[PDB]
């Protein structure tokens, strides 16, 4: 499914100022990590990045390509190809807990600098 | 005798569908004044904007036509000299819109002096003929609302889809990287490049500026480039070692259509 801005800084509430990351840096984040599609599926060189937050199964979650990965996040990468936000968000926290923000590759290069034009105005 | 700063056969608004299959036959039919090449020039009046359209292209001939149809006229509307150049890549690398695109100006210059380029993806449609795809004072950016995105910029920083940069702007970011292959980033570097040349960006408004795309798959050896986001943080350094001056390719063959000009070429493989 491909949400919107909006649709998304609802649904990741709860990630709100963890590790000190704004719904704003999070919205430009998503945006450009996977178009806000919670479907995505993209190959980063011998792995596969799942969903909207693109969580790797090289360690983060367990897939049928990776069978003794880590999956530090406990959790099947199927999971994370659904509408319900709230397991891929709990990974992404473990993640922001571990490595931080900058596993997120766009964070750094597109998301430094006028943040504003990410929020959502909708009530 | 020169043309009006602002035409005065502008329609508007237009309704841009793609059902009914298109025919190359008729659109010439249809754009008589159109000569071979897809090359055209008013006859009443002068044009300042001498302008080479670039399409990268692999494997899109029923956008391509829909293109055609749409474009052909609106570019007539709009006052232009212009020639409409496919670069057409050659094999089964993974695509590099970037290098194409710089292909195209070397070639089209071969053909014509001209002074402004439009680089356009060939599943974009202006909905909106007031939408000039011509040069300004800055790098213009044209497709900045796109139904893909709610007819609305993706993000201010978003330079992608159909944009023009004068012959003089051009070659002041040194062209366009060639670095970039698979899909994402060429666009964002090539905005990097007009920031760190004092250039800005010229836009039309939210409504001159709507835009179709028609709605396709993602196509084979496209997949989103894994180093995009490193490539991006160092333009301010590699637009100095990647770009025109460094462009290299080999021209396989050279297609002049009634309507258009498909030059494909061999750009190599990653490195
Ligand atoms: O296999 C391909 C991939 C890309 N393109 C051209 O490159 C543009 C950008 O590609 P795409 O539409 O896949 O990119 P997106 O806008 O959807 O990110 C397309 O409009 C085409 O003009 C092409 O002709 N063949
Ligand atoms: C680094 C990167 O991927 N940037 C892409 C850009 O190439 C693309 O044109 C735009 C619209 O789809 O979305 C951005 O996220
Ligand atoms: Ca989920
Ligand atoms: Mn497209």
């Amino acid at each position: 499914t491909e949400l919107t801005k909006c649709k998304v800084s609802h649904a990741i509430k709860d990630i709100d100022g963890y590790q000190g990351i704004s719904l704003l840096e999070w919205a430009c984040v998503l945006f450009h990590t996977s178009g806000y599609d919670t479907q995505a599926v993209v190959n980063d060189n011998g792995s596969t990045e799942y969903g909207l937050f693109q969580i790797s199964d090289r360690f983060w979650c367990k897939s049928s390509e990776f069978p003794e990965s880590e999956n530090i996040c406990g959790i099947s990468c199927d999971k994370l190809l659904d509408d319900e936000l709230d397991d891929d968000i709990a990974c992404a926290k473990k993640i922001l807990a571990i490595k931080g923000i900058d596993y997120w590759k766009a964070y750094k290069p597109m998301c430094s600098e006028k943040l504003e034009q990410w929020r959502c105005e909708k009530p | 005798t020169a043309c009006p700063e602002e035409s005065p056969l502008l329609v508007g608004p237009m309704l841009i569908e793609f059902n009914i299959p298109v025919d190359l036959k008729l659109v010439e039919q249809q754009n008589p004044k159109v000569k071979l090449g897809g090359r055209y020039t008013p006859m009443d009046c002068i044009s300042p904007h001498k302008v080479a359209i670039i399409i990268p292209f692999r494997n899109r001939q029923e956008h391509l036509k829909y293109w055609l149809y749409y474009l052909h006229p609106i570019l007539q509307r709009q006052q232009l000299d212009y020639g409409i150049y496919v670069i057409n890549q050659a094999g089964e690398s993974m695509f590099n819109r970037a290098k194409l695109l710089n292909v195209g100006f070397k070639e089209a210059l071969k053909d014509y002096d001209y002074n402004c380029f439009v680089f356009s993806d060939v599943d974009l449609i202006p909905m909106n003929d007031h939408n000039t795809y011509r040069c300004f004072s800055q790098p213009r950016h044209i497709s900045v609302a796109m139904d893909k995105f709610g007819f609305s910029l993706p993000y201010v920083q978003y330079f992608g889809g159909v944009s023009a940069l004068s012959k003089q702007q051009f070659l002041s970011i040194n062209g366009f990287p060639n670095n970039y292959w698979g899909a994402g980033g060429e666009d964002d570097d090539i905005y990097n490049r007009l920031a760190f040349r004092g250039m800005s960006v010229s836009r039309p408004n939210a409504v001159i500026g709507k835009t179709r795309m028609i709605r396709h798959s993602r196509d084979k050896k496209n997949e989103p480039n894994p180093q995009r986001f490193d490539r991006i943080a160092h333009t301010k350094e590699t637009m100095l070692s990647d770009g025109l001056n460094s462009l290299t390719y080999m021209v396989l063959e050279v297609q002049r259509y009634p309507l258009y000009t498909k030059i494909t070429v061999d750009i190599g493989t990653p490195s």
